[PDB]
């Protein structure tokens, strides 16, 4: 939640995509090394069990 | 389960458009999609997408 | 007294390790010389603390918004090596944890 | 059965390739690029297995047990070491003749125990 709340208050201040990455929050997957992700699509339903 | 009155009945019964497949695939469930005759190819690495 | 107050500037914001005094400043520097006398006249601090959480530099007139990004992946334990004791006789401050990155 | 390999000539690192002794009628093995005779002790020259049964769990490797990707039961507890958690997957191999046979490995370090049920 800290990277949602700093992200709503963007265009107020600088707080950018760029930070997510550098913050090692999302990474750049291409498709050769897509190939040993274990890729989930929604938190919600899909890491409970 | 289709009433009387279901219009997808009315135009398949007259054969003037559809099928009882669509009916199925609208309705119930779509069904298995097969590419070449077979079931989904293992496009990446033993499996057939990454999740 | 003993909190976090560490701070990482970019290069063209190099602030002097030490208080500004007029026995250890001199004038060597000059759209292209513009950028390079900024490094030594408005690089003392006050970091202030906003009611959203978020901080700011004040060097002048000019506000730049930080974010005091705490990243746990340079665990370096700061400390205030000065050469008196024995060899830099480190005094246990503050471990710096949070990098606070400026920018215009 | 066996399985003949590729035997080296020890004075050049060359291949060796057998030749019968038609006086003493013995086996010798020989090099083309020198005179280096030395005696043979198996017998067989050549051999090709036709319907070709492999052995794909030795071809298993332990460091697939770290694969983010491969599924994961503790209802199969390891037969060497009793951890829980195995990983299991298909044989892999093209050329499979016929089979979905299962093969596990151990998610335990230094375990490595890859093995079949
Ligand atoms: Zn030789
Ligand atoms: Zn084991």
């Amino acid at each position: 939640k800290r990277h949602i709340d700093q992200l709503k208050e963007r265009e107020y201040n600088n707080y950018s995509w760029q930070d997510l990455v550098a913050s090692g929050v999302v990474e750049y997957i291409d498709t050769l090394e897509e190939e040993t992700v274990m890729l989930a699509m929604t938190p919600d339903d899909l890491q409970e069990k | 389960s289709l009433s009387e009155y279901n219009n997808f009945k009315s135009m398949v019964v007259s054969g003037a458009k559809g099928s009882k497949i669509n009916i199925s695939q609208v309705i119930a469930v779509v069904g298995q999609q097969n590419v070449e005759g077979k079931r989904i190819p293992f496009g990446f690495k033993h499996r057939t997408l990454p999740h | 007294g003993n909190d976090l107050y560490f701070v990482k500037l970019p290069n063209f914001l190099s602030v002097e390790p030490r208080p500004f005094d007029p026995q250890y400043y001199e004038d060597e520097f000059e759209e292209e010389g513009r950028t390079r006398l900024k490094l030594k006249v408005e690089n003392n601090a006050r970091i202030v603390k906003w009611s959203d959480g978020s901080m700011s530099l004040h060097l002048g007139n000019e506000v730049f918004d930080v974010y005091k990004a705490p990243l746990q992946g340079d665990h370096n334990h700061l400390f205030i090596r000065q050469g008196t004791g024995l060899q830099g006789q480190a005094v246990f401050k503050t471990k710096l944890t949070f990098r606070p990155h400026s920018t215009d | 059965p066996g399985f003949v390999g590729i035997r080296f000539c020890q004075e050049c690192n060359n291949m060796l390739y057998p030749k019968e002794d038609k006086e003493n009628r013995i086996l010798l093995y020989a090099c083309r690029n020198c005179d280096y005779q030395q005696e043979a002790d198996n017998s067989c020259i050549y051999v090709n297995k036709i319907t070709h049964e492999v052995d794909e769990l030795t071809q298993i490797i332990a460091d697939v047990s770290q694969d983010p990707t491969l599924p994961r039961t503790e209802d199969h507890p390891c037969q060497k070491c009793g951890h829980k958690e195995a990983v299991f997957f298909q044989s892999h191999s093209a050329r499979a003749e016929d089979a979905m046979r299962l093969y596990y490995v151990c998610t335990a370090p230094h375990c490595g125990h890859r093995w079949t049920e």
